């Protein structure tokens, strides 16, 4: 459940990490790695 | 059922709401489903009773439909919004089984959560439902029955009584079943080179509280709710072959376009400019008056400058209206809806081919209301429904009830195959799936067995709404059905059982063919699939994450 | 938490108990507002006015109840008022009893709320049969019987003392609006009020009554044969639908622009004088320059008249609604106008338009009311709507049902006799329909001060043996037959009372739960 | 099961006899499980969880 | 409202007999049995009545155990006096103890020399008044400058006993409430 | 169902935890407690500052004293407070090691909790590994009971210097270790020896320096004489060198009964008679003491004034107000017994002392007596000094820990050699048995092996040596050679053999580190539901 009224189901680790607002910056770096795994390969965004 | 709220965790810091995991989520999702399932559980079937919901301004809505009662219940929980939008998807597509599909999904999430606690994975549970549903649709094809050796429109009458029931007008189903069937046969058309289709919301509904629901008059033709432009016009046009002119052109003191700024040096031009600016509209109305349009129809209103000639020429005027109702008037009367009058040549004109044809037109008074009743259309027939009741809230209940009744008979004529009702489908699919997967064995026998028990909630829900002994009927239903499925092909009597079951009025086992309980096959098709996808969406959820609003 | 609900869900049997108690409470407010000895009701609206009446519809308009089941009972009065116009209190008081009698069973003998509905439709079907048999026809052209038919409803109001004038007032008004099937409508019935004066000199006069006077003093205040012509546009100089924006260059242009403003109003006035009218009634306002030259021809100018009155003037004088003045002819000019005269009253001026009286369009009229105060006018005006409503039913339906509770009591006896032969599960709700139909005479006996125990016992003993027209005299409180009593009501009001009351019970009986505070 | 009451005194237990004694139960229907657990603890002393 | 309560609340067992002829018997005798029971409780609690000149070994019992009493939380107040004969305030406070001991028999009045009480106690801080109750020290009072000093009176000492919760405010034994018979005699005549 | 849903009171403050993530916070919470005291382990440790709510300050490195009197919120750390305390009360040593070893078992157990093994099955592996570890240490254990008292005297210094070496008292470890050993020589029976710990008192005065601390044989008093004109130092005369210390419960006062009583005084005849009664009582009093021949009299309560002067005349000093708990300890050292009353006073029940003196301490207005004994007596009292209040408390606690370490040597002579030698010896014993007994609990044996290695790696981390070379050398060397007294040298010596470095530890002390750790962690792992009611 995001901040606004939109609801979304997500099995993809990239979209899970993207919608989750993390306070810690080092844990936030994993959002960019999944974005990098999604942009380059497009498969195994949670395995990385 | 959840108590002792989850502790705020210091090792996992996420902005917004706190994260919670474990079995409490699927317990909370099922608990959110019971909050909406118990609401719709009581208003199921003829014996079922409905509730009221106020709008916080004095207004309220007494609702029988599952889509309407859930539309006003704005569910803040995420899992409940899936079932709320499913009913909005259900009523728009099929218009039937809106209460059952929510009740089926609630019972599935109940037993699915129990199976997850029994330590089988949800992926195996979902595979058990899909292989079971694929055999269920295969079994629905086996129990079809083609209408044959039926006198007249009896198959369309008695099947409408099933949809007409569970409402206030079920007692008057003997009177409304005829006009409902006659209404859809009046709006028949052709499309896609021979494929028979009927338009959505083609029949009108007019709210006229008054005499009674028994004396609802079926006007064989189109009806429109509009006030007369000028009260001096005649309210009854005599003589046949009344020409109807449908337009969407304004007849007022028209203004020039935005990018025109008049600038003149001569003072005397104001006389001609002021007259020509008004007189340019007279050229449009002088041509249609000479054409003999006895009753003109238009979307945009008509100012008093042009209402003089209609009063002098005895022409009926029409004020603002919806854009969609004039399309069907043109189709029935044979006219053509003109967005802007013009011609391919270099001069404006008005042809006679654009005029419609009807036998009679009259402004009938429904005890406070001006409504132009058109009857005896030439090109294509039409129909309208005059709803009557005690008060406006009952008329609103009669609107959506007829919309469900019209939708059921609409899909009935699309496919001649039908299926019986009254829990016989759910009772037969229960015993059929229990026999299935006995050869499979190892793991999916328990998942499909609980799936077969989930469909039995509908004959249990209908029984307790009657305030009678429920297990006495369940003992007769399942046992009779089983004795039919097991039987030799060659046994007339036993085979027949496959056909009948629960009765909610007299409380005994009687034949559905003589009783008249019947449903379409399309109502059950794609209903369990929607409930299946509804179960899959919540059952696969493990953890819940909430972000607070900014 | 979960969705905006579950505050306190009233579920099960207690929910229906509150609805029967709430539906009974609506009838208890206006229990004394029935019969000839009915008491009045002064309700205080929050804006600042006051409504003095005894009609159940006008009482329930001003009241406000914060309960959803009682509001459905509130809307039944609009069903009766906007269908006939009489018997609104009869609708509210009967339904209360129907919901109440069916309650014992719902609460105790556990008959499900659907079996009661099936029992009521057969009772509704039998109710129309006995109401059709008990009613006797009556001649529509008999003015002697029509006056007694109109004053049946007036007898339950304040103006029974002036009933000799109100029946003549209502009968002349209904025949004027009546079109030669026999469809009439009250939108042309003008409800204009005049505070003060005596009721005896108050009379209907054929035509209209304006609130305004002439503009110029030299206009003729007394015309023998007025010729009215209706105008929709104003006599002022029309600016036009688009901006003029005259680029003036020479000095002789601005005086020309102001001179054509004088000549355009001359051109529209001169073509009005082609037919030479005596009275020009404009919808919108009028200019000061145009009235003088209309007076040079002999017309009469008035202020802006709202088109609700001009449509009445079009049917009285026979003129048509005219906006374009260039297309003015001699055929569309109003004629056959009786007399023109202006009286002096301290409130405002009043211009009278009388008709010559000698098919075509239906004629309109204005009914003069000369009451004691403002509330007396509004009280008497609603009596005319209740009195003139009776005159429509006899023309649409020549049937005539007996009054004084004899019609509803006849429903009670036949449903009670036939309930024994209706053996089964439907017998208990079917027999309970007669228990409520015998209450509408019970309310008359309670207001009269008599004992309804022995009167109803004497009523049922004589109803089967004596005749079908027996009833209770509301003034004296004794059993008097309606034939000798000489008071009758239409049968259409009895149909709407039985239909609306039973159909209201079928809706409210299906209520299971009540959930408040969901959303807007 | 680790329970910590309002007085901030730690009490760890495995059997359901003293776990239900620590948690002061408001609901009467939930007190039925607490009464039989103390009764089973008082009479026999085994099977308080089962 | 208070006019009905003053008939019973503002009259002892000796004064309640005034209303025997005026008020109802059942209304009066019902309260006299209540007040009679309260008088019997004070007699049973009257375990003291003279100054207990103690010594230290005993302090660990007399001062503290007593303060527990029955340990029905039957607490007992114990007023200790660290006496010092060289000081003038100490001899004044010793006279107040014996005077209060004859009146308040339920409260224990304890006295001991200050030199024998605490090792090397400051002589300037004497006389010291301690009040024990259920083993806890309710008041560690300093020299009597708070209570007037050299001009301390019996009325000031009785007022201090009410502050620490040792005697009720409306007690008939206190000099503030114990009006003279001549005072009440003048009130009845002028009424 | 309604909107309220209540089962127990105060649901808002009570919050549960569950699942794998709930257990994850518990072990990681132990790392925060372990990491604080991880640097204080070994001889290179650093103390911790403590601050009470009342403002009193103290400094220390003992794990029980650190964790004690501390405000905590989590319940698992409170169990570690009770742990260290456990080892302290019974043993008095190893309070930091048992917490670090307990956290090491929890850290190695989390990896396994992450694979899918049940937590109770993990604890079963440590139990079989712990019993095999202690059984293997008992096999390679050396006993020192066969040696005589002379060599056994030296072994107390080897262990006393170990525990004192990890404190701030180690500036002179040879000097202060004799204080901890000489105190136990005076209480041991020399056959089936018992420590009798209650006789050994311990008191320290804030003043001077720590180097001036000297062991005495007697009782330390914190109070002055009844009159300051009495002589400070009191010696014996020609015969009977014992001063005949008479100890008394009842002070010099008038006799009277306990119960309330009023003595009725008649006319002047009785008034003059009672003046002779008390005047003859004091004459009878002083004759009774002189008949007994006492030279020093002490009572728990103060004598009367007149009584303070009457003793001063006959050269008979007196101390007054000697605490009741302190009065009993004086009679034991002096080989005397306390008389109930004065009529039973005789020669046999008097004391015996070598010499006494009133010691002054700077410009302060306080007096302390110091009793000394020339021969071996029963009890003994420590005399600790220091230049701060907390450093005396640290020296008292450091001496108390060494006093409890040598206490274990008396009741159990079987000792071990710690400092990373026992840990690596017990780690490879379970590792060699892991691949023999693969089963499913082999990972628990390996986790128990790696958990024991954290202690010598912590000593290597604090000493600055490389844990790679240190751990690899001990594992490679101990697998080759059977001699099991080589560990981590923290002081930087050239040889790691601990025969020459003079380090000895008890077997009961090193055993309890493994037992209390492995038995606690079973309880820590068995928690699933965690409810904490907010205060
Ligand atoms: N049918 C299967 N049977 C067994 N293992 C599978 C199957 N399909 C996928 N896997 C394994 O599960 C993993 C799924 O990764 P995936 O969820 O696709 O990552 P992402 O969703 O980030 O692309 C793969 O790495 C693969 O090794
Ligand atoms: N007269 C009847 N006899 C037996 N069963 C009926 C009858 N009318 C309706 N039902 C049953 O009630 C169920 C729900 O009907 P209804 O309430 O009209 O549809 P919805 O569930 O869309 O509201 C249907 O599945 C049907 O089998
Ligand atoms: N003079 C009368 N005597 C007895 N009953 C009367 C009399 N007049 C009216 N009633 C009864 O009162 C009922 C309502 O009549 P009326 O007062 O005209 O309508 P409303 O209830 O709308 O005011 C009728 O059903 C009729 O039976
Ligand atoms: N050695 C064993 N083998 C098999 N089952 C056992 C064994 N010991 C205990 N159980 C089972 O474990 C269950 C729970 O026992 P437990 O919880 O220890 O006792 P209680 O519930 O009285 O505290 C019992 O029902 C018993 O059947
Ligand atoms: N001089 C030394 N040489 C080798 N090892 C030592 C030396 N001093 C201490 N150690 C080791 O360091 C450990 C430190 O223990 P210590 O910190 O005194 O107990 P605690 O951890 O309870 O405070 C001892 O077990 C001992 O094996
Ligand atoms: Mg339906
Ligand atoms: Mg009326
Ligand atoms: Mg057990
Ligand atoms: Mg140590």
């Amino acid at each position: 459940k995001t901040s606004r009224g939109e609801i979304i189901i997500s099995n993809d680790g990239h979209t899970i990490l993207k919608q989750m607002a993390i306070l810690h910056p080092v844990a936030r770096m994993l959002v960019e790695v999944s974005a990098a795994q999604d942009s380059e390969a497009g498969d195994g965004t949670t395995s990385v | 059922m959840s108590q002792l709220f989850n502790n705020s965790r210091s090792d996992t810091l996420f902005l917004g709401g706190e994260k919670i995991s474990g079995d409490d989520i699927r317990n909370q999702n099922v608990l959110a489903t019971m909050a909406v399932a118990n609401v719709v559980k009581s208003s199921l079937g003829p014996v079922g009773l409905d509730k009221m919901l106020v709008d916080d301004i004095g207004d309220f809505t007494v609702t029988n439909d599952g889509a309407t009662i859930l539309s006003l219940l704005d569910v803040q929980h995420p899992a409940g919004k899936i079932l709320v939008e499913l009913a909005q998807q259900q009523d728009r597509e099929i218009g039937d089984g809106t209460t059952s599909v929510v009740i089926i999904a609630s019972e599935l999430l109940k037993r699915a959560n129990e199976l997850v606690k029994n330590k089988i994975h949800p992926t195996t549970i979902i595979t058990g439902f899909r292989v079971a549903l694929r055999e269920a649709i295969r079994f629905i094809n086996e129990v079809l029955s083609t209408s044959v050796d039926t006198l007249g429109k009896e198959t369309l009458i008695n099947i409408a009584k099933t949809s007409m029931s569970s409402k206030i007008i079920g007692a008057d189903s003997d009177f409304f079943s005829n006009m409902v069937v006659d209404a859809l046969l009046a709006v028949k058309t052709q499309n896609s080179k021979g494929e028979i289709k009927y338009p959505v919301k083609a029949v009108n509904v007019l709210k006229a509280h008054g005499k009674s629901a028994t004396e609802s008059l079926l006007v064989p033709g189109y009806a429109l709710n509009c006030t007369v432009a000028s009260q001096a016009m005649p309210k009854r046009i005599a003589g046949g072959n009344v020409k109807i002119a449908c337009l969407d052109l304004n007849l007022q003191k028209a203004r020039m376009a935005m990018g025109v700024q008049i600038n003149i040096d001569d003072p005397e031009q104001l006389e001609q400019i002021r007259k020509r600016e008004a007189g340019i509209v007279l050229e449009r109305v002088k041509k249609i008056i000479d054409a003999g349009a006895q009753v003109v129809l238009t979307t945009k209103g008509i100012d008093d400058l042009c209402l003089k000639e209609f009063v002098e020429a005895k022409i009926m005027g029409v004020r603002r209206c919806k854009k969609e109702d004039l399309r069907r008037i043109a189709r029935a009367t044979g006219a053509t809806l003109v967005s802007s009058m013009s011609n391919l040549e270099g001069e404006e004109t008005f042809e006679s081919s654009y005029l419609g044809l009807c036998d009679e037109v009259v402004q009938a008074k429904f005890s406070d209301d001006e409504c132009i009743l058109i009857k005896g259309t030439s090109k294509h027939s039409s129909s309208s429904i005059i709803l009557r009741g005690a008060n406006d809230y009952s008329l609103d209940e009669m609107e959506r009830s007829l919309h469900d009744s019209l939708s059921v008979v609409k899909r009935t004529l699309e496919s001649g195959n039908v299926v019986p009702g009254g829990g016989c489908v759910e009772a037969a699919l229960n015993i059929y799936l229990d026999n299935f997967a006995t050869t499979v064995g190892s793991r999916e026998q328990l998942a499909i067995a609980e799936f077969a028990a989930a469909l039995l909630i509908i004959p249990k829900t209908l029984a307790v709404n009657a305030a009678k002994d429920s297990s006495e009927l369940v003992a007769k239903l399942r046992s009779y059905h089983a004795a039919s499925q097991m039987a030799k092909p060659e046994d007339v009597k036993r085979r027949s059982y496959r056909n009948y079951g629960l009765d909610l009025i007299r409380g005994k086992i009687v034949d559905e063919i003589h009783a008249g309980v019947l449903e379409p096959t399309i109502s059950k098709v794609k209903s369990l699939k929607s409930a299946l996808e509804a179960c899959v969406a919540i059952l696969r959820i493990d953890t819940m994450i909430t972000v607070d609003p900014e | 938490v979960f969705m905006n609900a579950s505050q306190e869900r009233t579920t099960g049997r207690q929910a229906q108990i509150s609805n029967i108690t709430a539906a009974k409470a609506v009838a208890d407010v206006i229990r004394t507002c029935l019969g000839p000895k009915a008491m009045l009701k002064m309700l205080l609206d929050p804006m600042g006015g006051l409504v003095l009446t005894n009609d159940g519809h006008a009482i329930l308009r001003e009241i406000d109840v914060a309960h959803p089941a009682a509001k459905s009972m509130l809307e039944l009065s609009r069903t009766q008022d906007e269908e006939v116009g009489d018997g609104t209190t009869t609708v509210i008081i009967l339904a209360g009893e129907i919901l109440a009698q069916c309650a014992p069973y719902l609460i105790e003998k556990n008959i499900h709320p659907v079996i009661i509905i099936q029992a009521l439709k057969k009772a509704l079907t039998d109710a129309l049969e006995v109401i059709k048999q008990v009613s006797k026809p009556v001649d529509v052209e008999n003015d002697a019987a029509m006056k007694k038919l109109i004053q049946a409803s007036i007898g339950t109001k304040y103006v029974i003392h002036w009933s000799e004038k109100m029946c003549e007032l209502a009968l002349d008004a209904v025949k004027t609006v009546r079109k030669d099937f026999e469809i009439d409508i009250k939108r042309y019935v003008r409800v204009e009020k005049i505070p003060g004066g005596d009721v005896l000199d108050s009379r209907v006069l054929k035509g209209v009554l304006l609130n305004k006077d002439v503009v110029h003093p030299k206009m003729s205040r007394h015309i023998e044969n007025p010729r009215v012509v209706l105008l929709d546009c104003p006599l002022e100089y029309k600016k036009g639908e688009s901006q003029t924006n005259i680029e003036i260059e020479k000095e002789e242009d601005w005086n020309r622009i102001l001179q054509i403003e004088e000549e355009q109003v001359q051109l529209m006035c001169e073509q009005i004088l082609a037919v030479r009218p005596t009275l020009v009634i404009t919808e919108k306002g009028v200019s000061d320059l145009a009235q003088h030259y209309l007076l040079k021809g002999g017309c009469s100018v008035l202020r802006r008249v709202k088109k609700s009155d001009n449509n009445r003037i079009a049917r009285v004088t026979g003129a048509t609604i005219v906006n374009r003045v260039e297309d003015l002819k001699e055929s569309d000019v109003g004629t056959n106008c009786g007399l023109f005269k202006v009286e002096m009253i301290g409130d405002e001026y009043f211009s009278f338009l009388d008709n010559c009286k000698e098919s075509g369009l239906q004629k309109a009229c204005t009914i003069m009311l000369r009451g004691g105060s403002k509330d007396i006018l509004n009280e008497i005006d609603r009596n005319l709507q209740d009195a003139m409503a009776v005159a429509r039913n006899v023309m649409l339906s020549p049937s005539l049902s007996p009054g004084g509770g004899a019609t509803e009591m006849a429903v009670s006896v036949k449903l009670a006799e036939k309930a024994k032969q209706l053996e089964g599960i439907q017998q208990w709700p079917y027999q309970a329909v007669a228990d409520a139909m015998e209450c509408i005479p019970r309310t008359l006996i309670q207001n009269a001060g008599g004992d309804p125990i022995r009167l109803l016992s004497q009523l049922r003993a004589k109803h089967a043996q004596g005749n079908f027209t027996t009833g209770i005299d509301g003034d004296k409180g004794k059993i008097v037959d309606m034939v000798s009593y000489g008071i009758w009501e239409p049968e259409v009001i009895k149909q709407q009372s039985v239909k609306t009351a039973i159909e209201s019970a079928c809706l409210l009986l299906r209520v299971d739960d009540i959930v408040s505070g969901v959303r807007k | 099961i680790l329970i910590v009451t309002s007085n901030q005194k730690t009490t760890i237990s495995n059997d359901g006899a003293t776990i239900l004694k620590l948690l002061d139960v408001v609901h009467p229907a939930a007190k039925t499980l607490v009464d039989i657990s103390r009764a089973q603890d008082a009479e026999v002393g085994d099977g308080t969880t089962s | 409202a208070k006019q009905h309560e003053n008939r019973l609340e503002d009259k002892d067992l000796s004064d309640l007999e005034e209303l025997e002829d005026d008020e109802d018997e059942d209304f009066l005798e019902a309260y006299k049995i209540k007040r009679l029971n309260e008088i019997r409780k004070l007699q049973e609690r009257s375990k003291f009545g003279e100054v207990f000149h103690i010594n230290k070994p005993e302090y660990n019992k007399e001062v503290t155990l007593a303060s527990q009493g029955k340990k029905d939380d039957g607490g007992v107040y114990v007023f200790v006096h660290l006496s010092l004969q060289s000081k003038l305030q100490s001899r004044i406070l010793s006279h107040l103890f014996q005077s209060a001991a004859c009146k308040f028999r339920e409260i224990k009045f304890v006295e001991i020399p200050a030199n024998r009480a605490i090792e090397n106690y400051p002589e300037s801080n004497c006389p010291t008044l301690i009040v024990y109750y259920r083993g806890e020290v309710i008041k560690n009072m300093i020299t009597l400058l708070e209570l007037g000093g050299n001009n301390s009176k019996m009325e000031d000492f009785e007022d201090f006993m009410v502050k620490v919760g040792a005697v009720a405010e409306g007690d008939n034994r206190l000099i503030m409430n114990r009006d003279d018979e001549e005072s009440r005699e003048e009130r009845k005549l002028h009424y | 169902m309604g909107r309220p849903f209540i089962i127990v009171k105060d649901q808002g403050n009570k919050k549960r935890q569950h699942g794998l993530e709930a257990k994850k916070s518990h072990i990681l919470a132990a790392r925060s407690v372990a990491s604080i005291i991880k640097t204080s382990l070994g001889p290179r440790g650093l103390d911790k500052i403590l601050i009470s709510p009342d403002g009193e300050i103290t400094i220390t490195n003992d794990g029980a004293t650190i964790l004690s009197q501390m405000e905590l919120d989590n319940e698992i750390a409170k169990l570690l407070v009770q742990l260290s305390k456990s080892q302290d009360d019974e043993i008095g040593d190893g309070t930091t090691g048992v917490v670090v070893l307990a956290s090491a078992l929890l850290d190695q157990a989390l990896e396994l909790i992450q694979k899918g093994i049940h937590p109770i099955k993990i604890a079963n592996g440590f139990d079989e590994a712990a019993k095999l570890a202690i059984s293997k240490l008992e096999e390679t254990c050396d006993d020192i009971s066969a040696s005589n008292d002379e060599l056994f005297r030296d072994f107390l210094l080897r262990a006393a210097k170990t525990s004192l070496g990890s404190k701030i008292v180690s500036k002179d470890h040879d000097r202060f270790a004799e204080m901890a050993v000489e105190a136990v020589i005076n209480v041991m029976d020399k056959d089936r020896k018992d420590v009798d710990f209650d006789l050994i008192k311990m008191q320290g005065r804030v003043g001077g320096s720590i180097s001036d601390s000297k062991l005495i044989n007697g009782v330390i008093l914190d109070k002055d004489f009844s009159h300051p004109q009495m002589p400070k130092c009191v010696l014996p005369k020609e015969g009977s060198d014992g001063v005949k210390l008479a100890i008394l419960t009842c002070p010099f006062e008038p006799p009277k009964p306990k119960t309330k009583h009023k003595l009725d005084i008649s006319s002047v005849e009785e008034y003059q008679k009672l003046q002779t009664y008390e005047q003859d009582k004091f004459k009878e009093m002083i004759d009774d003491v002189k008949k007994a021949g006492a030279d020093v009299v002490i009572c728990q309560w103060g004598f009367d004034d007149e009584a303070n002067h009457l003793l001063l005349q006959n050269d008979l000093p007196a101390v007054r107000w000697v605490g009741g708990q302190e009065l009993e300890h004086i009679a034991i050292s002096t080989n005397g017994r306390i008389v109930p009353r004065f009529q039973d006073l005789s020669k046999d029940k008097l004391g015996t002392c070598s010499r006494i003196y009133e010691q002054e301490f700077g410009t302060t207005k306080d007096r302390m007596l110091i009793i000394e004994q020339s021969k071996e007596t029963k009890t003994v009292t420590c005399f600790v000094r220091g230049s701060n209040k907390m450093i005396v408390d640290e020296a008292e606690r450091a001496l108390h820990d060494s006093l409890c370490v040598v206490r274990n040597l008396v009741k159990d002579s079987r000792v071990v050699y710690g400092g990373g030698a026992a840990e690596v010896t017990m780690s490879l014993a379970v590792s060699e048995e892991a691949d023999k007994q693969r089963g499913i609990d082999q990972y628990a044996f390996r986790g128990f092996a790696q958990a024991l290695d954290t202690i010598p790696m912590t000593l290597a981390e604090n000493s600055g040596l490389d844990p790679i070379g240190t751990l690899s050398t001990l594992k490679s060397k101990q697998l080759k050679e059977k001699i099991s007294n080589i560990g981590v040298d923290c002081l930087g010596y050239g040889s790691n053999d601990m025969k020459e470095l003079f380090v000895v530890d008890p077997f009961i002390g090193k055993k309890q580190q493994i037992l209390l750790a492995t038995q606690l962690c079973r309880m820590i792992l068995k928690i699933d539901n965690v409810i904490i009611s907010g205060k």
